[PDB]
């Protein structure tokens, strides 16, 4: 039995938000920001993750060199990141190091200098970003699928905006930015490890209490994405894996189908030849890949946001022959959720995932994380309990009601990268989103 | 049938002692008769090895094993199209017939049907 | 499962070598005469059993089956026929 | 405390289950409304079809019942 | 890279009639599938020659064969070669049926090649069938008479169905005229099935007598299958000859030199020698559409041995008890044949019955026994 | 709307059977139809026209 998450408010709004843990000697104190690139709009894209860059590049009081003098005195480390629809910056330290972690935080998110030589500076460092993103490749498909899937919609655009925009994003753009949105309404302090509550809410109230208040408070969490059926193929025959992601319009961190759509994604897993394991596992799909060598990995994922989500496959191979058996077999593994789940495989994924719920949350910063996501997402931490009660809640019945709304013959998105010679058009891959013998 | 059946049912008969001493000279004779020994067989060497578990079984078979069996199956297709019979020490003794293959084919197929089985597993 | 010259698809093959002579250097029928009596006599002496068996049975079945048959439509065979009938 | 994780093997044949071949049996059903309808449909025109099935099903039954009349069949 | 395996058309043939590769134990059963395709050639040549000198129509074709027999030069060969060859189609097919029960052609991985024999086998009767109507002699009517009314049994619609064959109410002119069309086509679907099985059988290549694998010595099928193929086919050739030349008429019933009478029915009808115990099955069910079942069953039930036999080793040569088995299943089915011919009359009735019932256990309970007990000696045995 | 979907698209066998039982419907009613409109368009020039004088 997990300690009880406490949670606090300030005047401003600001949520305080702890889970104490007398077992380590390390706490991650951080800011999660219900804000992220999609708060941008298409002139000024790319703001979000300019701030990021410059939040580190000194303040009003310490200069950048003092800045790292003081991080690097306080023993442990920053980190920040900034997703479509969050923001994160949070410091890791030792246990009696958080009053310095939560100034130092407070500082470069209030009153930071963003001068003119630095934003000058810093534009040709993301300029040089947007040159070497192209070597991960799981972001580059990932990008790629959610500009494809919410095309010209906020939702679809990078998180690094276009090169154009990276050369005239001005101080007065970033500093509306941050004024805009950056709002105590929209920020959860969060403290995991080795912290107080109490004496959380007094650094807080000591350092985000001249926090600006929006105009019109909504709770946190509150978000419109028309999903576009479509394919982009970036063939390239020089790489030697082929990486496909296939997705459907999936779930909001609020929907009723939320954790159905979970356990559909667990019925399906992931596999990866790499991993001793992975070829006895449960999974149909996984057993026809291992046998068949068909891929050298896939991962089901079910990515949501505060008005939709992506729920989907990701799938590398070197087979370049057979990557027409590889999605074929994929798709009607899908199928299958509509047609064929039984409370065999449901009941299997529950288990998996009743303890997959809870495994994820290993040490401070993972806490942290899903408490700070949770919070940013729902308005509140779900407990254990609740959990265990809203995945017990999910039937065959519901699987498959789910899946023959949400994947039977429904449109996808698909984005393959590398030699993708042998992934078939777009027709004969959504024409796998259906079995004409059922 | 799988060879897992054929050996589970010869160990229920060789348990039995009424049933083994009826059945092993039956045995005995029916493989005099079979005659397989007379173009150097061993026994292991006749089982039909196309189908994707036998062919796994045969890819377990330690170089040496393997390489003997290729000769045996040589040889004896030679003797088959001359219509001859295998003389001295090309014919099988008795002695020589080893179940080099029954240990391989039982763990391939006792993976694959525990496979069939997890396959089908209900949380209680 | 079978493959084609160069990768048939047999397991690994080594240390047996093979020889023979060519067709012109051979005597085609070389040891006919003995193969012709003695090895047609042990082939044919082995599997006997197996043919006779049979055809001795249905032979028997249908000799006992036609003379019955044979019986019945003649004049001693009258009461018989027509109990069988 | 849990010492052993608890399951049972389902029956199973061919790799089918009875829990999977229930969630097909209505599907079956409809595949064989569809070769009933369509085998009849095929068969209308046969005579006995429509003597024997088709112009006794009430209301739609007398679309089948079309005599020639004696003046104009030959035969 | 040479022609031969480069053009994509001669490559086809290449992989089939040159470098094919098969196992080097081949014995002469393993011949019978070139003679089926000699003969199948024959009948074509035959049956298209005969075929422009054939009237179809049932006043002319009786006198239109008479025609061909004495008018039309070597017309009296043409005839008899078409005729006897469709015997000795039958003779060749069930050899190689019976060559691959008793080497284990059927199991896996060779099921498909089986299953779709097993529909050559039934075009091959249909041809024959509808072929032997053509001539229109009293058993060529009454043959097709009583052919087809075995589809009256077909429970509501049989008697509709058989009247839609007949083209009328009963077997005549219109019944005549399609089965010329069709008995001309129908070599020709027999052909592509025929091609069928052989291109799904190249997944696995031949089975060979000793039911190991062959992948381990393998020969061209030329030179060495090609002429040792000759000498069979030298050899069937010489038995054509005895017959189409010198008992030209053994192999046919004289019925059929009588014309066609709807009055007058025959003393015995009988079908041709080939289908006789497909006949004695039927002749053994009292019932009408139970015999129809039973001798259509007779056929399909061949597509189950792939199930039935249990056996882990391919083939019987080294299976002494299945050897005795296969022996008095194949006697069996010669005494089917023999009791198709005979009088329905006692004793006759009871025997027919009772190869009846052996032909079908063999399929439904012997050969599974007998398998499972071979596996079970087979283990103990070398022990 | 959704409903329609579900019921008569959704399964392959429904839609196939909703195809041909309407191809049955149409296939009687259509027949129908156009043996009254060609009964219209050919009026008084059809034995069935002229056979009542007989
Ligand atoms: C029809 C068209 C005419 C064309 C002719 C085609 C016929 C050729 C054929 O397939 O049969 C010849 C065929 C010769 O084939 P083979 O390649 O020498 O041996 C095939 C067997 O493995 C031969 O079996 P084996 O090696 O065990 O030798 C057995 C055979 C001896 O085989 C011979 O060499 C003869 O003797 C017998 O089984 C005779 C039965 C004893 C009763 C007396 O003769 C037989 O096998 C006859 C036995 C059949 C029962
Ligand atoms: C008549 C009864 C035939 C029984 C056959 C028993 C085996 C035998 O002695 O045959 C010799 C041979 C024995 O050959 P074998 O391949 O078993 O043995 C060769 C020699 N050894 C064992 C040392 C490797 O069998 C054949 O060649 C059988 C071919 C069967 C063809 C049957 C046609 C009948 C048509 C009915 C169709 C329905
Ligand atoms: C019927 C008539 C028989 C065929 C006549 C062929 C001529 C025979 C003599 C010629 C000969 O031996 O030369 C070979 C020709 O054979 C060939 O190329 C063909 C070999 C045998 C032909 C028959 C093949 C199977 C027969 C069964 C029929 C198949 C069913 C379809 C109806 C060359 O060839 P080589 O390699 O020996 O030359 C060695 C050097 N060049
Ligand atoms: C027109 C009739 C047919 C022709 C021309 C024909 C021809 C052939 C040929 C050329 C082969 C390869 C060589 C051989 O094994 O003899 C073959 C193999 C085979 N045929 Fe046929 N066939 C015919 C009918 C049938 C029938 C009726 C069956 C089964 C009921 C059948 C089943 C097979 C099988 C199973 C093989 C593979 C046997 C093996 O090589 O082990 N065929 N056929
Ligand atoms: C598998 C191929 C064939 C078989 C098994 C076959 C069998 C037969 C049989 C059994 C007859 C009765 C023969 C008689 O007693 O006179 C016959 C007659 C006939 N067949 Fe075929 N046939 C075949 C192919 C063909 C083909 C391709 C033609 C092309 C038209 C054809 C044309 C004829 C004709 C015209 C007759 C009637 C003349 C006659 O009886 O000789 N046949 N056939
Ligand atoms: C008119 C046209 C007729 C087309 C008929 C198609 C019927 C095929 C139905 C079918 O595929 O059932 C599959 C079901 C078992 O499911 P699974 O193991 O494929 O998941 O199989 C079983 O339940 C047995
Ligand atoms: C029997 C009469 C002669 C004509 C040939 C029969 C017609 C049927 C041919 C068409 C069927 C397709 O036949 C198929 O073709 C290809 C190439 O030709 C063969 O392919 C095989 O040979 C070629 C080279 O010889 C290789 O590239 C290949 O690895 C091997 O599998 C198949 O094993 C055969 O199944």
């Amino acid at each position: 039995v997990s300690p009880k998450t406490r949670t606090s408010n300030l005047k401003n709004g600001l949520t305080i938000a702890s889970e104490s843990n007398p077992l380590v000697q390390t706490a991650t104190v951080g800011v999660w920001i219900d804000a992220g690139s999609r708060n941008e709009n298409a002139y000024n894209n790319g703001t979000a993750h300019f701030f990021e860059h410059l939040a580190f590049k000194g303040t009003d009081k310490r200069s950048q060199h003092q800045l790292e003098l003081d991080i690097e005195n306080m023993g442990g480390h920053l980190n920040a990141y900034t997703s479509r629809e969050s923001t994160v910056y949070y410091a890791k330290s030792f246990k009696d190091d958080v009053p310095k972690s939560v100034e130092i935080l407070a500082d470069i998110l209030q009153h930071s200098k963003l001068a003119e030589s630095a934003i000058d500076r810093e534009r040709e460092v993301i300029t040089r970003e947007l040159e070497e993103v192209n070597k991960q490749y799981e972001e580059v498909v990932f990008d790629h699928l959610h500009a494809t899937a919410f095309m010209n919609q906020p939702l679809g655009r990078t998180i690094l905006g276009p090169r154009e925009n990276i050369q005239t994003i001005t101080n007065t753009e970033l500093r509306k930015f941050i004024t805009e949105n950056y709002t105590a309404d929209r920020m959860v302090l969060v403290g995991a490890g080795a912290v107080d509550h109490d004496a959380l809410v007094e650094l807080a109230e000591k350092y985000f209490s001249h926090l600006p208040s929006s105009q019109s408070p909504v709770p946190l969490g509150t978000p419109i994405p028309n999903f576009v059926g479509s394919e982009v193929r970036l063939r390239d025959d020089t790489m030697p894996v082929a990486h496909i992601a296939i997705a459907v319009e999936g779930v909001s961190w609020t929907s009723e189908d939320y954790y159905t759509a979970l356990v559909a994604q667990a019925i399906i897993g992931n596999y990866d030849r790499a991993v001793g394991t992975s070829r006895h596992q449960g999974s149909r799909l996984s057993n026809i890949v291992s046998e068949n060598n068909l891929a050298n990995s896939f991962q089901s994922f079910s990515t949501s946001y505060s008005d939709t989500g992506l729920w989907g496959i990701y799938l590398t191979s070197e087979n370049t022959t057979q990557i027409d058996d590889l999605v074929h077999f994929t798709l009607k593994e899908w199928n299958r959720l509509s047609t064929s789940v039984s409370n065999l495989q449901v009941e299997r994924a529950k288990s998996q995932l009743k303890a997959g719920l809870l495994l994820s949350l290993d040490g401070t910063t993972y806490v942290a994380e899903d408490i700070g996501r949770q919070l940013t997402t729902l308005g509140r931490r779900v407990t254990p309990a609740e959990v265990e009660a809203k995945l017990e809640a999910v039937t065959e019945h519901d699987v498959r009601a789910w899946a023959q709304k949400t994947l039977y013959d429904k449109d996808i998105a698909l984005v393959g990268l590398g030699p993708i010679e042998g992934l078939y058009d777009y027709n004969r891959i959504r024409n796998d989103m259906s079995m004409m013998r059922w | 049938a799988s060879i897992t059946s054929v050996v589970k049912t010869s160990e229920l008969i060789l348990k039995s002692p009424l049933l083994s001493k009826i059945v092993v000279p039956l045995a005995k004779t029916y493989v005099k008769f079979s005659g397989y020994r007379q173009l150097g067989f061993k026994m292991n060497d006749l089982i039909i090895e196309e189908t994707p578990n036998m062919q796994l079984a045969l890819r377990r078979l330690p170089p040496t094993e393997s390489y003997d069996r290729v000769y045996r199956l040589i040889r004896a297709t030679q003797f088959s199209l001359s219509h001859k019979l295998a003389t001295g020490n090309d014919i099988t003794k008795p002695e020589e017939d080893d179940h080099y293959l029954i240990p391989y084919i039982l763990d391939v197929e006792a993976e694959a049907f525990e496979k069939d089985a997890l396959d089908n597993l209900e949380v209680v | 499962y079978m493959g084609w010259w160069g990768h048939m698809g047999s397991p690994p093959q080594k240390g047996i070598a093979g020889y023979t002579i060519s067709p012109f250097a051979a005597r085609p029928f070389a040891g006919v005469v003995h193969a012709a009596i003695f090895n047609t006599f042990r082939r044919t002496k082995n599997q006997a059993l197996f043919v006779i068996l049979p055809v001795s049975f249905f032979y028997y079945v249908w000799t006992q089956a036609s003379e019955k048959n044979e019986w019945l439509y003649t004049k001693a065979g009258r009461h018989e026929l027509a109990k069988a009938l | 405390y849990v010492k052993k994780p608890s399951y049972k093997i389902v029956p199973h044949f061919l790799g089918f289950n009875i829990p999977t071949v229930s969630k097909w049996i209505p599907i079956f059903g409809i595949w064989g409304a569809a070769a009933g309808i369509g085998a009849l449909f095929l068969i209308e025109g046969v005579p006995r079809t429509r003597q024997d099935i088709l112009s006794k099903i009430p209301i739609i039954g007398e679309h089948w019942i079309r005599e020639i009349p004696a003046s104009d069949n030959p035969f | 890279m040479a022609l031969r395996k480069k053009n994509s058309l001669l490559n086809m043939a290449n992989s089939y009639v040159l470098d094919s590769p098969q196992p080097s134990n081949l014995n002469y059963f393993w011949n019978f599938g070139s003679l089926l395709a000699l003969c199948l050639v024959i009948q074509l040549a035959t049956g298209i020659t005969l075929a422009m000198h054939y009237t179809s129509h049932a006043s002319l074709a009786f006198d239109s064969v008479e025609h061909i027999m004495r008018d039309v030069n070597f017309g009296w060969f043409i005839r008899y070669a078409h005729a006897n060859t469709a015997s000795f189609f039958f003779i060749c097919i069930y050899a190689h049926m019976g060559r691959n029960i008793y080497y284990g052609s059927y199991k896996t991985p060779r099921v498909l090649p089986w299953s779709i024999g097993v529909i050559i086998f039934l075009l091959l009767i249909i041809t024959a069938f509808m072929g032997y109507v053509l001539v229109f002699g009293q058993m060529s009517l009454w043959g097709a008479t009583v052919i087809c009314n075995l589809v009256s049994a077909i429970p509501w619609l049989g008697e509709d169905i058989v009247h839609f064959l007949w083209g009328g109410f009963s077997v005549g002119n219109p019944t005549l005229q399609r089965f010329f069309a069709l008995h001309y086509l129908m070599p020709f679907v027999l052909a592509v099935f025929a091609l069928l099985h052989l291109i799904a059988l190249h997944t696995a290549g031949s089975s060979n007598p000793l039911g190991i694998t062959s992948n381990v010595d393998k020969l061209s099928m030329h030179p060495y299958y090609s002429f040792k193929d000759l000498i069979t086919v030298f050899a069937f050739l010489l038995m054509f000859t005895l017959f189409v030349f010198f008992s030209p008429d053994k192999l046919g019933h004289p019925d059929n030199y009588i014309p066609a009478n709807p009055m007058v029915t025959p003393a015995s009808i009988v079908p041709e020698w080939y289908l006789l115990p497909f006949y004695a099955i039927l002749r053994a069910i009292p019932d009408k559409l139970g015999g129809v079942i039973a001798m259509v069953a007779a056929i399909l039930i061949l597509l189950i041995l792939p199930i039935v036999d249990r056996s882990i080793i391919r083939g019987n040569a080294f299976k002494p008890i299945s050897k005795l088995l296969f022996g008095f299943f194949i006697c069996n089915f010669l005494l089917l044949g023999v009791l198709g011919q005979v009088h329905i009359e006692p004793p006759f009735i009871v025997l027919g019955q009772i190869c009846t019932i052996f032909y079908f256990s063999y399929f439904l309970i012997l050969l599974p026994m007998v398998s499972t007990i071979e596996n079970i000696f087979f283990y103990i045995g070398s022990l | 709307a959704t409903t329609f979907y579900n019921v008569f698209v959704k399964r392959n066998s429904a839609f196939v059977a909703t195809i041909l039982a309407s191809a049955f419907v149409f296939d009687m009613t259509f027949e129908t139809a156009i043996d009254n409109f060609w009964d219209r368009i050919n009026a008084g020039k059809q034995w069935k026209d002229i056979r009542h004088k007989y």
